[PDB]
């Protein structure tokens, strides 16, 4: 599967992780990356996407000053990282590609398989 | 960077169908999708008003109506907002007359960001789709680029100037649309 | 020589649809289709989406929204005139087992035996995304023969998303 995701874990709150995404560019070109999260008996929700060429960036309001995606665009790689992490921020997060600038998970072209981030509710940074 | 309406295959083919069954009427409807960032408007879906309306005016939208279609697309996953309107001037080509930029006034209120796009389907047939988009102009009202300058007086001048427009296909609608063909 | 045209705009529309709702592996959706058929070549020229919901577990129980197909089709008769009510669509791949009885509701809507797309959504075939049924004793299903006919506004639409 072409996104692989990476980083992510068990953080206590008020606590920083660093996602990637590699992509292997072997099915799908792409103009966009995203990151989703879907938490257990939630749809799945939109974090922040960023245009590969450009870097012009968009956010959930949720995640506004905390969360920033960024890329490497020669090594394909796209980055959210996520300060100031709340109990609420627990999810499984994954990465998409596709050429829609925008929000809607059905306008994705490929998935990555997830990785689960754990939010504490006890411990705190 | 430049303003850009992103417009998807079903709602580019459900204008193109709705102004050609229209002919010779302008015909209208609303355009459904999402705003991003400040260059990006993506344009996700379309439907038609009903020609009640003598000609394209504000008095052409139909409250109930587009209501009655608005709370029924999202019994069936459609849920976006509302983010312009289009219509079609047959033959006529693609600018806006003086009541489109009335009609036009009344959609920037509700929101600032509404973008009104023209079609003509006539002219299409030519073998090549003739749309626009178009914003009103009157907030903004050394290097620069002088095709912009260009473009920003002749919008002073009309009181609107045009959006860049593109398409958007999922990998998988490209891969039918390969079909359909 | 009963065949079927079939415009692009109505299996875009049942990908769209399939796709927005989130439609679960095994799960299928459901709509209605709109055309002319007093001719013998059947003419597919729109479509909309309807809630549906089936028992995976039991194929038995399903719920068509009636209200809702009598609602939409007063909706589309005020923009177009022409286009009627003609059958309806599913994602399939295949046939299902409670087919048969979905069509059998569908004929008090329709002025025709209605007719049945399977729209394959899962692309992971060779050519048309579609296959063409109707109900007949000779009850079971006819396959029919389609194509596709665009009425020129649509195909240049179609060739500019391509280029
Ligand atoms: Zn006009």
């Amino acid at each position: 599967v072409q996104l692989q995701e990476s980083g992510g874990g068990l953080v206590p709150a008020g606590g920083s992780l660093r996602l990637s995404c590699v992509d292997s560019g072997r099915t799908f070109s792409s103009t966009v990356m995203a990151w989703f999260r879907q938490a257990p008996g939630k749809e799945r929700e939109f974090v922040a996407t960023i245009r590969w060429s450009g870097g012009n960036t968009y956010y959930a309001d949720s995640v506004k000053g905390r969360f920033t995606i960024s890329r490497d665009n020669a090594r394909n790689t796209v980055y959210l990282q996520m300060n100031s992490l709340k109990p609420e921020d627990t999810a499984v997060y994954y990465c998409a590609g596709g050429t829609y600038y925008g929000t809607l998970s059905y306008k994705y072209d490929f998935w990555g398989r997830g990785t689960q981030v754990t939010v504490s509710s006890h411990h705190h940074h | 960077t430049k303003e850009t309406v992103y417009i998807s295959s079903i709602a580019l083919l459900k204008m193109l169908k709705h102004g050609r069954a229209g002919v010779p009427m302008e015909v209208m409807g609303l355009m459904l999708g999402e705003f991003v960032d400040d260059y990006t408007v993506n344009v996700v879906d379309v439907f038609a008003m009903p020609q009640s309306g003598t000609g394209v005016s504000v008095e052409a939208v139909d409250d109930v109506f587009q209501a009655k279609m608005m709370d029924m697309l999202k019994q069936t996953g459609r849920d976006q907002m509302v983010v312009g309107w289009y219509h079609s001037h047959p033959g006529f080509g693609c600018w806006l007359s003086s009541v489109d930029v009335n009609t036009q006034k009344s959609f920037e209120q509700l929101n600032s960001r509404a973008v009104a796009v023209v079609v003509d389907p006539i002219q299409s047939v030519k073998g090549k789709v003739v749309i626009d988009a178009f914003r009103l102009i009157d907030t903004g009202a050394g290097l620069l680029n002088k095709a912009n300058i260009q473009a920003l007086i002749h919008g002073l001048n009309r009181h609107y100037y045009s959006l860049n427009i593109d398409y958007h296909k999922t990998a998988k609608e490209t891969k039918m649309l390969m079909n359909l063909h | 020589h009963e065949k079927v045209t079939i415009a692009p705009l109505v299996l875009l529309s049942a990908l769209d649809h399939y796709e927005r709702t989130q439609t679960k592996e095994n799960k299928r959706c459901v709509g209605v289709i709109l055309g002319d058929a007093n001719s013998s070549t059947i003419r597919v020229t729109n479509s909309f989406a309807l809630p549906f919901e089936e028992d995976e577990k039991n194929s038995d129980v399903w719920f068509l929204d009636h209200n809702y197909i009598e609602n939409m089709n007063e909706m589309c008769k005020k923009i177009n005139a022409k286009e009627k009510l003609i059958g309806w669509y599913h994602s399939g791949p295949k046939l299902r087992a409670s087919d048969l009885k979905i069509n059998e509701l569908f004929k008090k809507y329709t002025q025709n035996n209605p007719l049945l797309l399977i729209v394959d959504v899962k692309q992971q075939g060779v050519g048309l995304p579609t296959d063409a049924y109707v109900a007949i004793e000779q009850k079971t299903f006819l396959h029919l023969p389609c194509t596709i006919e665009a009425e020129e506004a649509e195909e240049i639409g179609v060739e500019h998303l391509l280029r």
